[PDB]
RNA sequence: UGUUCACCCACUAAUAGGGAACGUGAGCUGGGUUUAGACCGUCGUGAGACAGGUUAGUUUUACCCUACUGAUGAUGUGUUGU
RNA sequence: CACGAUCCUUCUGACCUUUUGGGUUUUAAGCAGGAGGUGUCAGAAAAGUUACCACAGGGAUAACUGGCUUGUGGCGGCCAAG
RNA sequence: GAAUGGAUGAACGAGAUUCCCACUGUCCCUACCUACUAUCCAGCGAAACCACAGCCAAGGGAACGGGCUUGGCGGAAUCAG
RNA sequence: AAGCAUCGCGAAGGCCCGCGGCGGGUGUUGACGCGAUGUGAUUUCUGCCCAGUGCUCUGAAUGUCAAAGUGAAGAAAUUCA
RNA sequence: GGAGCGUCGGGCCCAUACCCGGCCGUCGCCGGCAGUCGAGAGUGGACGGGAGCGGCGGGGGCGGCGCGCGCGCGCGCCCGCCCCCGGAGCCCCGCGGACGCUACGCCGCGACGAGUAGGAGGGCCGCUGCGGUGAGCCUUGAAGCCUAGGGCGCGGGCCCGGGUGGAGCCGCCGCAGGUGCAGAUCUUGGUGGUAGUAGCAAAUAUUCAAACGAGAACUUUGAAGGCCGAAGUGGAGAAGGGUU
RNA sequence: CGGCUCGCUGGCGUGAGCCGGGCGUGGAAUGGAGUGCCUAGUGGGCCACUUUUGGUAAGCAGAACUGGCGCUGCGGGAUGA
RNA sequence: CGAAAGACUAAUCGAACCAUCUAGUAGCUGGUUCCCUCCGAAGUUUCCCUCAGGAUAGCUGGCGCUCUCGCACACGCAGUUU
RNA sequence: ACCCACCCGACCCGUCUUGAAACACGGACCAAGGAGUCUAACACGUGCGCGAGUCGGGGGCUCGCACGAAAGCCGCCGUGGCGCAAUGAAGGUGAAGGCCGGCGCGCUCGCCGGCCGAGGUGGGAUCCCGAGGCCUCUCCAGUCCGCCGAGGGCGCACCACCGGCCCGUCUCGCCCGCCGCGCCGGGGAGGUGGAGCACGAGCGCACGUGUUAGGACCCGAAAGAUGGUGAACUAUGCCUGGGC
RNA sequence: CGCGACCUCAGAUCAGACGUGGCGACCCGCUGAAUUUAAGCAUAUUAGUCAGCGGAGGAGAAGAAACUAACCAGGAUUCCCUCAGUAACGGCGAGUGAACAGGGAAGAGCCCAGCGCCGAAUCCCCGCCCCGCGGCGGGGCGCGGGACAUGUGGCGUACGGAAGACCCGCUCCCCGGCGCCGCUCGUGGGGGGCCCAAGUCCUUCUGAUCGAGGCCCAGCCCGUGGACGGUGUGAGGCCGGUAGCGGCCCCCGGCGCGCCGGGCCCGGGUCUUCCCGGAGUCGGGUUGCUUGGGAAUGCAGCCCAAAGCGGGUGGUAAACUCCAUCUAAGGCUAAAUACCGGCACGAGACCGAUAGUCAACAAGUACCGUAAGGGAAAGUUGAAAAGAACUUUGAAGAGAGAGUUCAAGAGGGCGUGAAACCGUUAAGAGGUAAACGGGUGGGGUCCGCGCAGUCCGCCCGGAGGAUUCAACCCGGCGGCGGGUCCGGCCGUGUCGGCGGCCCGGCGGAUCUUUCCCGCGCGGGGGACCGUCCCCCGACCGGCGACCGGCCGCCGCCGGGCGCAUUUCCA
């Protein structure tokens, strides 16, 4: 029974939970295991970034996350095309490619491009044989580094531009933000209705002639 | 700590501090929140008034990220910014005034509480309460929207 | 008559009335109530019901304590007997 | 004293809100006010039977004895009209 | 009270009654006899039950006590019943 | 239980089994048979009641009666017929 | 001639109540003590001039707010001093302060103390294990067990002595819990009374001798008397048993 | 006492609300108060004086009041809630 | 399966046994483990398919806090009275 | 502490019960075992860390882990939770007020400059000021130290009360705004709903108590379901033998 | 009335292949309760859960959008945190209950059908030769058979593809073998093997020591080794081990080089011309299940049944209308994840033989039940069997002696040996069952005494003996305390140096792109501010934060001080 003041509460212990409790005595082991395997992936892919492949800048979705920026799944085809990379080669120089990404905004497009431009620059493409052909980089940048990059390659920092202390013009001052919004909101609400009344008015004027 | 618990002091006494007329029987009310209508009524209706009944409008696939307008009062708008902005200003002599981007620092709506200090500003925000604008303007400042 | 009760015959001095867990089932009997089978009647749509009739239907244990009945003994009187 | 909650329904109310990517219309959902009822009346949706019975409990409760009581039954006075 | 069968009916029945004859220990009204027991002994050898225990009168008391009160009173260890 | 008396069925059937099948029992059967009941040898009878509750027969003459189909309006969901 | 009834006396009896005293605990005290004067407390102390037996010449109040152990005093000699506790000698000491003071300590006054159900506190009560810690204990004897031995604790319990035993165990501070039993017709095991009791009574039956043998009511051999009485207590099989 | 406020009320005035000042023990007896959280058991009761309903009554049933028992020993009432 | 009695179905039958769901549910019976110290009840309220149970107040405890002055210098409160 | 003696006292515990020594139930005896747990979730209390914050998870970086499956560290340190804002079914809105001077007719309404800046009343621990005394070995002067303090103040926290602010809703009103003059937008005064605001108190961990959900203090049904094993007894049918 | 093609279909102990059962912790596919809760009960709940059936693998399943969203948008699945006990469902009761977004682990992508081009360019099988051969493979050669046009193979698949011209740049990838080199992270990959420090030192207990005391520095030695176990108690150093980028020997993997045998003439952009998609599927109705999915989230049966600027989705039914977003009806895919079964390891604040698994042992054993099924009890002599020779009594069991043992008061179910219960011995008692509380008394048992207990300790007085000093100075050492803060180190608050500021760093939503470097942004300077450090002087708290002198006092040692002092002793 309840007894004088305190959350009514519905706790979900009606099915056979005890049969299916999950205990985390693993966890430490699992932190270790994963880490070992991690270290072994690095030692496998000797000079390639442990991180993995270069991944692109991307905004998050939804009015919430909106302003923040993440890593993407991979660079979209427009972005390769423009940076001048063949899509089946990108996979082979450490460049994540998703192809399902639309590209709407020209800004993001050029950002990612600037990544790939940046990347190819600071990449140390080894040759096929030790006998050097074109593309594969110089013996200088090879001896001085067969060196990995620990941590995600070209890390995606979400950045701000500082707006200096202005003056506030009298014209800037004058604005009436609170109203302008309330109007705006209303003008969306009503946009459809009005234009039905206008369509009725134009019909009444044409009907007057006939 | 069993050590410190009551059951250690009950040893010997018979009913184990559950009385002996009425006993520690299994489930005499009924299990859980049974009887909110009948027989446990009184409790639910002097300690959870409003439990029973429907009220308002369904909303089938709510998604919280649409209604995400976190707010900041004017009271502490200048907390968003490094003290030396608020210092260099009440100085400078230009009548420059800084910008405070609220959508930077994590809010979308400048609500109106608090006395705001006699110190011109600009304030970028997705929204404003009427009074929050009137306090900024009264200071000598620009409310600037940003989509 | 299963009866308590009742009634009637006969004798008699008289055929007074009552109690003891409505004395008394490891004392009996079990005829009646009061399981289960079944019959009738009345009731019930029915399963069934009936202080309404009928018939058939396992009555366990004492070797303890006591009580009681009988039976050895016991303490004393030095020991024994009369 | 003459009357009734949640849930559902029904009507009535605003140039009302929502009907979800936007718009118009239907429909629906809201908000608020009356109504349809719960008489076991603070509001489950509900017939029996068991002698074939079953379980948990109850001397918080019947069927004996025994207590109290003595109306009733039984016995006995006082008065004295007959 | 009429195939929810009504009324009958020889024969039959470990069926329910009633009566008569014979018969008898059913009874007056109990006695005797036999065998197996019980009994006693040698050998062997369980069980149920068991708060403590174990003489009564009355009293009061959860209104019928072995224990309490007040009286009566009390004598090892046992046997067959 | 014999006897008596009803009821159903002519087989693409009655009755009944089966989770299911061009399944199975009755049936290696066919009305003097199979199945369903009641009463209960023989003798002798077996009255009246079709209002009730059952069972059954007949059916465009005919109240109600679903899903579908047909028409109706509507922008349609639809509603009406 | 009440050990009766009624009305009345003196005296005497004893409850866990009342009174005084001790002791344990609780509660209360703005309780006391980190080291100081002080018991209706109603001041202490510079420091400067002017002076001295002067003083503050105020209520049958019966008195507290003012008076007779000194204010000035005895010594150095009208003038100077009126001195320092590393020493006044002490009932108060402001120079430094317990034998006392684990301040979760210690001390002092009061009042109080029934308790189921129930709650709360403190247990240097107790059991098992972990971190710490006892330069802990232990084959010159651990644990456990026994004990008409000696003690402590209100108690939970504990410490000692003796015996037995033969390998491990404990105190303190913390942590942890599968932590305390008279009962549950509780579970398992073991043991009494019952009790040397109830019992070893269905189907007629045993006896005499001899042998073997440590030992014979019962084994075997002989004799006698008996029974089953061919629908058998006789001879043979099935099923079942599984070496009988 | 003095002055302000009012959109109430009103022949003027009421009434209420505000400021600003002026005045101390206002029957006996007793006692330190106030206040907020969390909260267990309990929610079968019974007995007595007085009141009182039912009932012929009851160690009966049911109420009021206080106090008991229940939770409680102790002296007395022989024994006893 | 039953020539029917609810008979029989491996000592089981008005629904066999074995195992699992299962530690089923129980307003009901039963038990419920050391010491001291302190405070210390209720059996009444309203609601309840409530009357052997819950809820709710009441009563209990615990924890506190705010203040109060025996530190010659008190305001409030009461199972009274005037 | 072992036995014995006598005087007085003394009924058997457990339990339900208004009432138990009961002619209420459990208990012959002894040993060992045996019942309020653990997880989750809330609540209040309490301890610690930090404080308009807090926070650690989950992950990652540091080692073969002896102790480590620890410990430490991380623009991940904050994705994120919880908190710092409420209210409304929703669309949505969203916590300040005052004063002063000026301009609009001060119109208890509208617009422009300056100052103060979370209102007020009563009570309130505490602080502050303090007339004044109260003495000092003399008559006055007289700074220092106190003791108390009549009286007056600033007044925490909390309470009572009044105004005030935000959201919902109603009533009644009159003004203002513009890229879109509109069934647009914004205000005012007065009531009334709100788990509000009115210079923040939370977060993390730990302990306790309570209340549930879980086997949920321990033990207890009559039943209910799923899936199997049985006709050696027994019930009936059939086949193949026996018997009277 | 033949022979022949094919088609559909048979038979073979025809040739070679493969499936069959098990295990089932985890996974996939069906199937699917009821106890229970709701204080009754029927929907709901329990639960898509137990039981039932099927099929797997080291994982499975999933998966490369007919996706989310509505944003400035993201981009296969899985998994964790969060979302969220939320939206939603529910006799709107009890109860149930997700999803996207955000941060993480991991991360990997693809192939057909179709539409088209290529003399079917393809495949399987037979037979000879060379290689290779314990996962039947490579090359060659056969008018040797079949499959295949009812469609094999290359190209290509929605991220678009094909074919043409001319712009550009240039030509390594795979496998079957055969060798050979570097033994390739727990710091030499895996497996196996065998090896590697140091006391039995000195006394001494003991039955036996691993104990106890000692050992050129807690003692000797080693210690990259002091984990553990064994050994007649307690062991770093007796033995095994342990430690160690320690040793050797095998065997096996994995990667580096060389040679051979084959295969393989394998690009990109730019303009032109073509090509483009899965039907009884979608979708609608419907019924039943199912879901949080609400005028239908999914999955079904039945009926109906499409389209191509279509189709689906866009969490309220319907029509119109814009937007968005995917591309369904074919398929493959490692990885984080799972794991009460198995093989093999490690560990534990767990249990310690009524516990812990039913099971420490000849346990799923004995035994029970026709069967399904049920299902125990049961550990311990001692260091060593040294397990009691021999005598004796007895038919023997049993004893009596003797012996072994440290011990048999350890004697083969034997460590310890509790209680209940019994036998005996000793003491005491006994007609109100026993037992108990309080109070004494009697007796016993041991304990403590005393063969005076007159118990000690100061100070003092006296009579006897006793050595050396106190007191005093002198020398040395140590300590305390102190001011003059005297001299110097030391540090707090303030002021002066703008001195560290660049020879002082970090931080900053303070600025400047006059700078530099890398591509309006990133990094680094350069200013600015905040914060942390050098130099001296002055004032002040002169602070336990210290030195040096000096002073004062204390103590210790050593000198002297000889006895009216000084302690000792009675
Ligand atoms: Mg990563
Ligand atoms: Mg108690
Ligand atoms: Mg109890
Ligand atoms: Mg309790
Ligand atoms: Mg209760
Ligand atoms: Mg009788
Ligand atoms: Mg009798
Ligand atoms: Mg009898
Ligand atoms: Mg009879
Ligand atoms: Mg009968
Ligand atoms: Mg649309
Ligand atoms: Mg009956
Ligand atoms: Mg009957
Ligand atoms: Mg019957
Ligand atoms: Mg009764
Ligand atoms: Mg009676
Ligand atoms: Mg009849
Ligand atoms: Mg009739
Ligand atoms: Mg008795
Ligand atoms: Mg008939
Ligand atoms: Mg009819
Ligand atoms: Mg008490
Ligand atoms: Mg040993
Ligand atoms: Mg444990
Ligand atoms: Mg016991
Ligand atoms: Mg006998
Ligand atoms: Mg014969
Ligand atoms: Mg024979
Ligand atoms: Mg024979
Ligand atoms: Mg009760
Ligand atoms: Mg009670
Ligand atoms: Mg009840
Ligand atoms: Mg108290
Ligand atoms: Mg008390
Ligand atoms: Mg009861
Ligand atoms: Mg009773
Ligand atoms: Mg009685
Ligand atoms: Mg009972
Ligand atoms: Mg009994
Ligand atoms: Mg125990
Ligand atoms: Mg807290
Ligand atoms: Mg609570
Ligand atoms: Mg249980
Ligand atoms: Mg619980
Ligand atoms: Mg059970
Ligand atoms: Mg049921
Ligand atoms: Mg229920
Ligand atoms: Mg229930
Ligand atoms: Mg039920
Ligand atoms: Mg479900
Ligand atoms: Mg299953
Ligand atoms: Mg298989
Ligand atoms: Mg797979
Ligand atoms: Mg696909
Ligand atoms: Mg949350
Ligand atoms: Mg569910
Ligand atoms: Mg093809
Ligand atoms: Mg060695
Ligand atoms: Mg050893
Ligand atoms: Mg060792
Ligand atoms: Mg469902
Ligand atoms: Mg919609
Ligand atoms: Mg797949
Ligand atoms: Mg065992
Ligand atoms: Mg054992
Ligand atoms: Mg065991
Ligand atoms: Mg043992
Ligand atoms: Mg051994
Ligand atoms: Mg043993
Ligand atoms: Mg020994
Ligand atoms: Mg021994
Ligand atoms: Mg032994
Ligand atoms: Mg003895
Ligand atoms: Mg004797």
């Amino acid at each position: 029974a309840p007894s004088r003041n305190g959350m009514i509460l519905k706790p979900h212990f009606h099915k056979d939970w005890q049969r299916r409790v999950a205990t985390w005595f693993n966890q430490p082991a699992r932190k270790i295991r994963r880490r070992k395997a991690r270290q072994a992936r690095a030692r496998r892919i000797a000079p390639r970034p442990a991180s993995g492949p270069l991944r692109p800048i991307v905004r998050c979705p939804t009015v919430r996350y909106h302003t923040k920026v993440r890593a993407g799944r991979g660079f979209s085809l427009e972005e390769l095309r423009v940076a001048g990379i063949h899509k089946k080669v990108a996979r082979t120089i450490g460049i994540s490619v998703d192809p399902r990404r639309r590209n709407k905004s020209t800004e993001s497009l050029q950002a990612n491009v600037q990544r790939l431009k940046e990347y190819r620059s600071k990449l140390v493409l080894f040759p096929r044989k030790p006998s050097a052909p074109k593309k594969g980089d110089s013996s200088a940048e090879e001896l001085k580094l067969a060196t990995q990059l620990t941590g995600p390659v070209m890390p995606i920092r979400n950045v701000f531009k500082k707006e200096k202390a202005r003056v506030i013009t009298e014209e800037e001052k004058n604005f009436k933000a609170f109203a302008s919004l309330r109007m705006a909101r209303a003008n969306a609400r009503l946009f459809g209705i009005r234009a039905k009344r206008a369509k009725e008015a134009a019909e009444q004027d044409v009907e007057k002639k006939k | 700590p069993s050590r410190l618990r009551k059951t250690r002091k009950l040893r010997g006494h018979v009913s184990h501090g559950h009385g002996r007329i009425g006993k520690h029987r299994k489930h005499p009310g009924g299990r859980g929140n049974a009887g909110g209508m009948h027989h446990h009524r009184i409790n639910f209706d002097k300690y959870h008034p409003g439990y029973f009944g429907k009220v308002g409008m369904r909303h089938y696939h709510l998604k919280r990220n649409q209604s995400f307008c976190p707010t900041v009062n004017l009271d502490k708008l200048w907390t968003l910014v490094s003290e030396q902005t608020r210092v260099n200003a009440a100085k400078n002599k230009t009548g420059a005034a800084p910008i405070i981007d609220v959508v930077r620092s994590g809010y979308y709506k400048v609500l109106g509480k608090g006395k705001l200090p006699k110190q011109p500003v600009i304030v970028k925000a997705k929204f404003f309460s009427r009074r929050a604008e009137e306090k900024i303007k009264g200071v000598g400042g620009a409310c600037v929207l940003v989509a």
